[PDB]
């Protein structure tokens, strides 16, 4: 329980990693739904359901684009990603003992408390708002229709904008 | 900023909520408005290098309401010296940190 | 007249969706400027307290609503009863 | 450098209420009608004096006219008090959008006695 | 292209520095780097052929991931001293990896290999706009912070910004590798003078986007990508050759023309600031930055290449060059010396 | 917190590590370029959700309304990459140092 | 306790859509005036036993050329997920309710798109990569219509809480205010669950079992179970965001015996469709839903924006 | 004819007022009689906390007649 | 908690009712059958090339408009607002620039198939 997040963080952290080692990018897709999903449950653990689920929205319809592009311009004849050499095989399983070798060197190095194994898990939340309402996300994301309407135009015509700067890229 | 036509034109554009303690939502408290406005209030007029020498007291401790780390190893200190006092015992936990209190 | 009026009814019959959707988007923001019970949006919407009222403390000024809440004084919103 | 000076565990032992939420829903509309003048003075020191243990003796009126409030639910009118809450609280949520024939119920039963 | 489309690209282009400027958050002043970013590579592919598709890949990859590495210093610094900027006190890594990022919006030490090539295999026009538009907000991002950069790295970029953009422009035949290489070595004089009064550097870009714009609207006029092509300009416009002298002999500062008030005055607030021996590495090697303006006004003025009998009809169709925008840009510099003072 | 965005920070790192060696598809890095986004969101979340401040929680959705607008233009132009060669590798495009 | 919560909301859904494969193929059949099944038992209620026993004895094709990871993954990742949307889905009391309650329909309903990817391409053949591809066109189609045609609704309510609605409909079916949304809704229900008039994508004539071809019979029925457990989903929502049925809380089994009734037609609605239309030829639906639903879309999501506030009707945020 | 559907449909009937009507009784069994008692806001789970806190840890039951 | 009690489930109903799937038909794999189908003939290609889509850019008018999508979201909760002014009026510009966004590419032959 105390242990959940640094769980999900690693997993993230590892979600990234295989992600950067540049398989096929089917499964650095794979890699990115994974660790979208992964960053909905760590969002999500420190409050907010909306931000997470957010991701876990924008990143399936935006990896099922890239899932049809990379059967028509990106893909070989062969893929050979993760079970089909050595040279990402080694440095992903040597990325892994890398992690578990140095988030357990600087616990030794208890003094900037950049991981305290031992003080995990006890700060998470930070005194929130025990006796209160009208407080969670969404809230704060529907400022951009009272006092923070500048991030609502200015997103706007980024999309207005797309979509002509898109055609005009095809044409 | 550099053609700042904010001032200018005295409207708001964005530099309403550049920091914490900034209008939030409808009410809400931003877990540290009590230090930072206690910061830059004291930084106001004095501008850029003289509120880092002087006004260091109110970004130390604001420094400390939000990052929170002296507390931790005040607090891992703590546990460091139970769990080492412990395990050679000396020290019997009470019911109301092991357990059974009478909540209220 | 003919030469425009006369345009929407091929409009209405072919392409009988892009004319509800061009209506409807003119007949949006059209309404609120000409309706009665547009101001309590921003009213019914404003009495509602989520966070506590803070009181002030008396200091020989502010005639308003005294230490009593059913007092007749202050905004007694009896308009969202009897809408 | 200094330290944080704060009360005793027995500088705050008070006779706890010991009641629910759904019961204490119920009688709350008349909670700030009643025992008000007692419960405003401690938030005006609350939001006024920042601090638990500068507002710590207002908070003891709190807990010493809710019981003046509830001890006069239990000798006058407490049989149509118990019919309320007791459906009140098989809700999810506590609505008075149901329980709304024991309102009147208890609210004639305490427009005429108190 | 069609105006509809036109116009919404030659306006996010003017949304990306004056939101970058007119706005004190990071985050508005972030997005300003990306209006400048997507609106261009509409435009640097018009011809949609090997060699615009190549550049914008290079310059759309090169210069995302720098919006990410700024981005990241901001959140770096949305947590430490919470707020939307760079206060005072704010850690060294995190903005000696935001001007690490700035100087690859920029091109700098060895930042620089995009931008010839970018500025390479591209039309004229959108090579103008890059070297002196797209250069505006990153700076905003970097004269507000007038101090607190470090004085160490700030500097070896500017060094390596002179060598590396002065070594390379001799063998480049190519104009547009060679202006490329020029907006390098002149970065080093805008960029090692940002601590010590950097409104110094907000004069060496207004030099700069003087100097150039004449001389990309110069090869406009032609279409002379080449040392070749400008050559021939004798026969087509000779009319032209009396700015193109001094524009070149001005971009490497010579103390009659404008051209080397910047880079004086610079070292002036170098010298004055206590560091004797770097401005002179600039100084010696800003003047291998005239031997590609020397031997390049050499085949554009002081010696005919032989032409062709096929541009005698280039003498029959009489152009048109623009107004106000070439003649007061190549006398509104290289003639305005003994103001100094009023630009500072 | 200071036990993820130490490792989200590592999680940015090794994405910036990955955008930076390629292996012979531009496509693969422009995936890597939205993880790389995607530890910022994060980062940037919790930090304006352990402070409870709910007025920059919009600046989370505006760092992602550029997230898919740069991919979009990322990925158009894979199209006039492929029909010039109809391959996508990398080592494909070097004809601009000439 | 809450396993055997699980365990009477799991089992009586799994025996549930496989008397729906029974009643696709009678009602089907009664309409082609052909009797469905009859004899394995009564009245061919004995008949998805046989289907479901006689598939987990024939051998799951290992292809030589595939993935045999994603292979494995996607029918446990279609049967996990489509089953999953059930948690929150409230007979008056979900067995979880969640605030966001909804947008884990939303995104948990485009996670049985990767089923149906990560599947055809695993799965080397030409007549599944296109399957495969005939939903990405297919997610990009309606998805954008199942947020706004799901927010315009969900935005003269409040909350996402699917609970909500019961409170909302206390006194009227929100099928009135909202037939429009109820019909682009019932079609994009229905390309979502690709089950469907046009199918696209099991194809049995153009694509012959598109996404499933190289699947022998052990994963082939967690799609059908995840397929024909999905059309009662998108059924049952019917039956809580436009149609209503009796709160009143004293019988709290009454909500659920009316919405019995409802989503079964909503249910033997679509066996109609299946039985009555062919398909769009991939080009239309695509063309059918950014041209002519989109923008009646995004017209009765502002009218719905400027409905409440030229009225008063705000939604409260309990 | 079709009243052979039937079949399929009334035991398909028996098969989804199950999760909704046993969702309850589960609940109510779990809970005292009362509702689950959802708590979406951060007011209505200190009540809980509370009401966890004024008995036997389950938060189910007592109320007056204590004082 | 109370969810990952519902949902490790579903995970173990799907993966004990794979491994009783595998392990228990009696297999006879040896080579005809595992290779790939095409109809009854030896395939000519090799199944993993270029698909070459028609769709390209509406995908990516997707791609725009789910972050569009996500920036309504928040209606729901804005209307909780004490202005319902300008939420009113930028709820009608966002919503308009993309109907303007989408009938310029309507006419511009975007959503057409190329082909
Ligand atoms: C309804 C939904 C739930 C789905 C699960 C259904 C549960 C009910 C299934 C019960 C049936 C169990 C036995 C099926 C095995 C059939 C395969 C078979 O014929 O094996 C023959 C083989 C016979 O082997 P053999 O000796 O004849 O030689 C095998 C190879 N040949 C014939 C080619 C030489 O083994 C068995 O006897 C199967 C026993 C399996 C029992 C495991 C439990
Ligand atoms: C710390 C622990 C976290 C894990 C650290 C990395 C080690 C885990 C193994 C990853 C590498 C395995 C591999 O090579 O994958 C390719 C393999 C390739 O296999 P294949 O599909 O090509 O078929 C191989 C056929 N045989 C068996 C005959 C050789 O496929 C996968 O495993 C992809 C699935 C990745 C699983 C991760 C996603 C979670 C599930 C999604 C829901
Ligand atoms: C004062 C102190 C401050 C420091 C002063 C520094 C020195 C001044 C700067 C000198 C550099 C500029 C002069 C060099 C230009 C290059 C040479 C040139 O342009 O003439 C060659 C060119 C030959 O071309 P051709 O085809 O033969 O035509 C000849 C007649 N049409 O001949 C041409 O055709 C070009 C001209 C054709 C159009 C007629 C214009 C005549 C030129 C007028 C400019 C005279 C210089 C201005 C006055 C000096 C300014 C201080
Ligand atoms: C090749 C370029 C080499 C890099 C430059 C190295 C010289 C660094 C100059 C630093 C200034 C200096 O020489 O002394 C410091 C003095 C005042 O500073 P101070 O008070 O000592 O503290 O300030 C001075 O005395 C000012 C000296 C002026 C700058 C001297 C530049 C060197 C000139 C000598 C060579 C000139 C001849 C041509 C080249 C021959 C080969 C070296
Ligand atoms: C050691 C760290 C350096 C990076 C490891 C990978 C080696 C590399 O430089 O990447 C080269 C590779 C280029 O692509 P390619 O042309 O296909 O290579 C073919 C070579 N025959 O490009 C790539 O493979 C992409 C590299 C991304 C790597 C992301 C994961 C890095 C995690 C491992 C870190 C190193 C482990 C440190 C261990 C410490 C020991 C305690
Ligand atoms: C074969 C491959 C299978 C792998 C993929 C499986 C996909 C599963 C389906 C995806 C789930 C959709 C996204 C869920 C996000 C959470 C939904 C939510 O927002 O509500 C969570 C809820 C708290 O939210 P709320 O109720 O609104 O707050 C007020 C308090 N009532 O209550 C909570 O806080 C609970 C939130 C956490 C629940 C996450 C469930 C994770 C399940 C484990 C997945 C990994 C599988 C295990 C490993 C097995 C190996 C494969």
């Amino acid at each position: 329980m105390n242990n959940y997040i640094f769980v999900l963080s690693s997993l993230f952290l590892v979600g990234c990693l295989g992600l950067a080692l540049k398989p096929s990018p089917i499964y650095g897709g794979l890699g990115l739904i994974v660790s979208g999903f992964v960053g909905c449950l760590m969002v999500l653990g420190f409050g907010g359901s909306f931000l997470g689920l957010m991701v876990f929205l924008i990143y399936l319809g935006g990896m099922l684009v890239v899932f049809g592009y990379t059967t028509a311009m990106a893909t070989e004849e062969y893929p050979e990603t993760w079970g089909s050499n050595w040279l990402i095989l080694g440095f992903l399983v040597l990325g892994v003992i890398m992690e578990v070798f140095l988030i357990c060197v600087l616990n030794y190095y208890d003094e900037v408390g950049v991981i305290n194994l031992d003080g995990l898990g006890d700060w998470l939340m930070y005194e929130v708002d025990d006796v209160g309402v009208m407080l969670e996300g969404g809230i704060g994301v529907a400022a951009m229709y009272s006092c923070a309407t500048w991030m609502m135009v200015v997103a706007g015509w980024s999309l207005f904008a797309g979509i002509f700067i898109i055609i005009e890229i095809t044409r | 900023p550099f053609l700042d036509i904010q001032k200018k034109l005295g409207i708001s554009l964005d530099r309403h909520f550049m920091f914490l303690s900034a209008e939030q939502p409808y009410k809400n408290a931003a877990r540290c408005h009590a230090f930072e406005k206690e910061w830059i209030e004291c930084a106001h007029g004095i501008g850029g290098t003289r509120a880092k020498k002087e006004c260091k007291i109110e970004f130390d401790d604001f420094e400390e309401c939000l990052l929170r780390y002296k507390t931790m190893r005040r607090m891992h200190d703590i546990k460091k010296q139970r769990e080492k006092l412990m395990k050679e015992g000396k020290y019997t936990p009470p019911p109301h940190h092991s357990g059974r209190e009478e909540p209220r | 007249a003919g030469r425009i009026s006369a345009f929407l009814k091929n409009a209405w019959a072919k392409e009988p969706v892009l004319v509800v959707s061009f209506s409807v988007w003119g007949l949006a923001i059209i309404m609120p400027m000409i309706s009665p019970y547009t101001k309590y949006a921003s009213m019914i919407n404003k009495a509602t307290p989520y966070n506590y009222p803070v009181p002030v403390r008396d200091d020989g000024n502010m005639p308003d609503v005294p230490s009593h809440p059913q007092d007749p004084l202050g905004p007694s919103l009896d308009w969202l009863k009897n809408l | 450098p200094g330290i944080v000076e704060l009360p005793t565990l027995e500088e705050l032992k008070v006779e706890e209420v010991k009641v629910s939420s759904a019961v204490l829903k119920a009688a709350a509309h008349h909670y700030g009608a009643q025992c008000d003048k007692t419960n405003k003075e401690f938030m005006l020191c609350r939001w006024e004096e920042k601090d638990p243990r500068r507002c710590l003796k207002e908070g003891k009126l709190v807990n010493g006219c809710a019981l003046n409030f509830f001890r006069q639910i239990k000798s006058h009118c407490a049989e149509p008090f118990t019919e309320y809450w007791t459906c009140l609280d098989y809700s999810n949520m506590q609505l008075f959008r149901h329980c709304r024939q024991q309102q009147a119920k208890f609210d004639q039963c305490v427009l005429d006695k108190l | 292209m069609n105006p509809i489309t036109l116009a919404i690209i030659y306006f996010t282009i003017f949304l990306g520095p004056v939101i970058t400027m007119s706005s004190t958050n990071l985050m508005l002043m972030w997005v300003g780097l990306e209006f400048s970013l997507l609106a261009i590579i509409p435009m640097l592919i018009n011809k949609k052929n090997p060699r615009s598709t190549e550049a914008a890949t290079k310059y759309f990859v090169t210069q995302a991931t720098a919006s990410m590495i700024i981005l990241l210093a901001i959140v770096l610094n949305y947590k430490q001293l919470g707020t939307w900027m760079f206060q005072q006190q704010t850690n060294g890594l995190i903005l000696n990896m935001t001007l690490m990022a700035l100087s690859m919006k920029l091109g700098l030490a060895p930042f620089h290999f995009w931008l010839p090539e970018v500025t390479q295999g591209i039309p004229l026009h959108m090579g103008l706009i890059l070297l002196t538009w797209q250069k505006i907000a990153p700076l905003s991002i970097l004269i507000q912070i007038y101090p607190l950069l470090n004085s160490t790295i700030i500097l070896m970029l500017a060094i390596t910004s002179i060598f590396m953009g002065a070594w390379g422009g001799l063998n480049q035949t190519q104009m547009r590798k060679i202006m490329a290489y020029s907006s390098i070595a002149h970065m080093g004089w805008m960029l090692a003078i940002l601590p010590y009064n950097p409104s110094l550097t907000l004069l060496n870009l207004m030099i700069y986007i003087i100097l150039t714009a004449p001389m990309f609207m110069a090869l406009m006029l032609n279409n002379s990508m080449t040392i070749n092509s400008i050559s021939l300009l004798w026969n087509k416009t000779p009319a032209m050759l009396t700015m193109i002298s001094l524009m070149l002999l001005s971009l490497g500062g010579l103390p009659p023309l404008t051209g080397f008030l910047p880079k004086w005055i610079i070292i002036t607030e170098l010298m004055k600031n206590n560091c004797l021996i770097m401005a002179t590495l600039m100084a010696m090697m800003a003047l291998l930055n005239l031997f590609f303006y020397t031997r390049l006004i050499y085949s554009t003025s002081l010696t005919m290449f032989p032409t062709n009998n096929n541009s005698k009809m280039m003498t029959h169709q009489t152009k048109t060059k623009p107004n106000l925008m070439f003649s007061t840009l190549a006398i509104m510099s290289t003639m305005t010396l003994p103001l100094a003072p009023q630009l500072i | 917190m200071p036990s993820t965005f130490f490792n989200l920070t590592m999680a940015f790192s090794l994405s910036l590590l990955g955008t930076l060696m390629f292996r012979s598809h531009l496509m693969s890095t422009l995936l890597c370029l939205e993880g790389m986004v995607l530890s910022l969101f994060i980062m940037t979340s919790v930090t304006s959700l352990n402070s409870n401040s709910m007025s920059s929680m919009p600046i989370p959705i505006t760092i992602l309304v550029f997230a898919a607008c740069e991919a979009a233009v990322g990925l158009a132009l894979l199209v006039k990459v492929s029909n010039t060669y109809g391959t996508d590798y990398v080592q494909n495009l070097n004809l601009l140092q000439c | 306790m809450f396993f055997i919560n699980i365990l009477t909301l799991l089992v009586p859904i799994l025996i549930a859509m496989a008397f729906l494969t029974l009643v696709e193929r009678k009602i089907l059949g009664y309409m082609q005036l052909r009797k469905g099944p009859n004899i394995v038992g009564p009245y061919g209620i004995l008949q998805p036993f046989a289907d479901a026993m006689k598939l987990f004895m024939k051998e799951p094709m290992r292809p030589l050329t595939t993935s045999m990871s994603l292979f494995i993954i996607a029918p446990t990742l279609s049967l996990t997920l489509a089953l999953s949307l059930w948690v929150p889905l409230p007979m008056p009391h979900p067995l979880i309710n969640l605030n966001l309650g909804i947008l884990f329909i939303l995104a948990t309903s485009s996670l049985s798109v990767y089923s149906i990817l990560w599947s055809g391409w695993a799965s080397n053949s030409k007549y599944s990569l296109f399957g495969a591809l005939r939903a990405v066109a297919q997610t990009i189609s309606y998805e954008v219509t199942m947020a706004i045609i799901l927010l315009s609704v969900l935005l003269m309510n409040g909350s996402y809480s699917l609970q909500t609605l019961i409170t909302t409909q206390e006194h009227m079916w929100l099928l009135l205010p909202a037939w429009p949304m109820a019909m682009m809704w019932f079609i994009s229900t229905l390309a979502e669950t690709n089950r469907a008039p046009f199918d696209l994508t099991e194809g049995e004539s153009e694509l012959v079992s598109g996404f499933n071809v190289e699947y022998a019979a052990g994963p082939f029925a967690l799609f059908f179970m995840a397929e024909y457990t999905n059309i009662i989903l998108m059924n049952a929502l019917t039956t809580i965001i436009f149609l209503g049925p009796l709160y009143y809380i004293n019988l709290p089994e009454l909500y659920s015996t009316n919405f019995m009734m409802e989503a079964l037609l909503l249910s033997s609605t679509f066996l109609w469709i299946r039985a009555s239309y062919p398909r769009f030829r991939y080009d239309q639906l695509m063309h059918l839903l950014w041209k002519n639903f989109l923008p009646l879309t995004l017209a009765l999501c502002m009218w719905h924006i400027s409905l409440p506030i030229f009225t008063a009707g705000v939604p409260p945020y309990m | 004819m079709w009243f052979e559907i039937l079949p399929g449909l009334a035991i398909m009937g028996v098969c989804l007022v199950i999760p909704g009507v046993s969702t309850a009784y589960i609940h109510k069994f779990t809970n005292g009689g009362k509702e689950k008692r959802v708590a979406r806001v951060q007011y209505q789970w200190y009540l809980m906390e509370r009401d966890r806190r004024i008995s036997g840890v389950n938060r189910y039951y007592v109320s007056k007649g204590l004082e | 908690m109370n969810l990952y009690t519902v949902i490790f489930i579903n995970i173990l109903l799907s993966l004990t009712l794979i491994l009783v799937a595998f392990w228990l038909p009696q297999m006879n794999l040896y080579s005809e059958k595992a290779n790939p189908y095409e109809c009854g003939f030896d395939p000519t290609s090799s199944a993993r090339l270029p698909f070459s889509m028609k769709f390209f850019l509406v995908a990516i008018t997707f791609l725009l408009f789910d972050l569009e999508i996500a920036l309504l979201l928040p209606l729901p909760w804005a209307i909780q607002t004490i202005k319902t002014s300008t939420m009113m009026i930028m709820a009608f510009i966002l919503v308009t620039i993309l109907s303007l966004g989408l009938a310029y590419e309507w006419t511009q032959k975007g959503l057409e198939w190329t082909e």
